[PDB]
């Protein structure tokens, strides 16, 4: 595409420049690019593509909480909605790229557990961020869809990692927020975090000292969410 | 609620 | 242009709402747009101007500075060179825009001492990022751009404002940073901090406590920098 | 040195 005539590698190398210089919407491009050479992602490259999407949604989602806000308060001219649907169309286009790169040809060539796993964590991530902009139409389809990526990433996670893995933690994690914040149903988000932090920490023996607190880390923010919950 | 943060 | 078919308030409308979404980019097209209408820019409205495009270059020029020293310890593969020219001549194109802006025609129609000093002070900083990334070439007439509009705008406030006025004091406050950083004059530089705060200190007792605040706020920055350079 | 930083 727009990266096709640079190498793999000056990309790899750019996209970790462009972290370095906080420059997500460039390290985006960059790992785009890289993926479309149709070759598969190590582990580092894997982290580098979710790194990337995860800072701009993330800046989109947060611009548009700050206008949904506006208008809501609003209603209760034209400008304050033309642009939240403005910046709702760019996050949108976001994530239909990712969702892009994933169904061509990510996750079809992902045969480890790690990999997939990943990926289908991602999968559920840029449905959901879908849903939370979604009004009624395809809101109950996108919702299925992040469900259908999360759950089957959740079988193959229980199955293939341990309790204690970051990728099945963070999957667990992300999954029990679309239960609570997505699906309405706060006490299945409740019992998969519960649940998850009491496997994790039962595991925690087998560990050397840097992967504990790779761990912890991730139990720390289950433990907070049921705090707020709870 | 949080969700996985991005990177640092 | 590419904001043509807006409307000039639903253009300064959309500024705001970006300002508050921290879309800096966003905002600064809805202010080019809002210029090229052709009319005179009001005091909040040359604000607005100004905060979107200083927050775009300075994201700009604070990724340039990370890959710079980056590419210099490399230098004691092309990749951190060829990015560090990107993100340059990017940097590069949005000062150009913003001078552009200025003379066509923000600076020819200002007549008012306010607005002539703003726009000057304006153009003495966007020469000044040039100047910050320039080498050798045009690098001396970059600098001489900057510091003839920085010494326009200063004639005419040391005239029509008084010490105290907040624009008369940023103004001086960042001529000084370019005595210090551009025009390797550290001496001019403690000067002309040391006499603006003096001057602005023996003015104080004509402000209304929110005039106060405002011109001590700016005073503080003086300070700031001379403790840093004594 | 500190410039007029950006707004707020």
């Amino acid at each position: 595409g727009a990266m096709g005539s640079m190498e793999r590698a000056s990309l790899i190398q750019k996209a970790k420049l462009a972290e370095q210089a906080e420059r997500y919407e460039d390290m985006a491009a960059f790992m785009k690019g890289a993926v479309e050479k149709g070759e598969e992602l190590s582990c580092e490259e894997r982290n580098l593509l979710s790194v990337a999407y995860k800072n701009v949604v993330g800046g989109q989602r947060a611009a548009w909480r700050v206008l949904s806000s506006i208008e809501q308060k609003s209603n209760e001219g034209p400008e304050v909605r033309e642009y939240r649907e403005k910046v709702e169309t760019e996050l949108q286009g976001v994530c239909d790229t990712v969702l892009g790169l994933l169904d061509s040809h990510l996750i079809k060539e992902a045969g480890d557990a790690e990999s997939r796993v990943f990926y289908l964590k991602m999968k559920g991530d840029y449905y959901r961020y879908l849903a939370e902009v979604a009004t009624g139409d395809d809101k109950k389809r996108i919702i299925d869809s992040a469900r259908s990526a999360y759950q089957e990433a959740m079988d193959i996670s229980k199955k293939e990692m341990p309790p204690t893995n970051p990728i099945r933690l963070g999957l667990a994690l992300n999954f029990s927020v679309f239960h609570y914040e997505i699906a309405n149903s706060p006490e299945e988000a409740i019992s998969l975090a519960k649940t998850t932090f009491d496997e994790a920490m039962a595991d925690l023996h087998t560990l050397s000292e840097d992967s504990y607190k790779d761990s912890t880390l991730i139990m720390q923010l289950l433990r907070d969410n049921l705090t707020l919950w709870t | 609620a949080g969700s996985i943060p991005g990177r640092r």
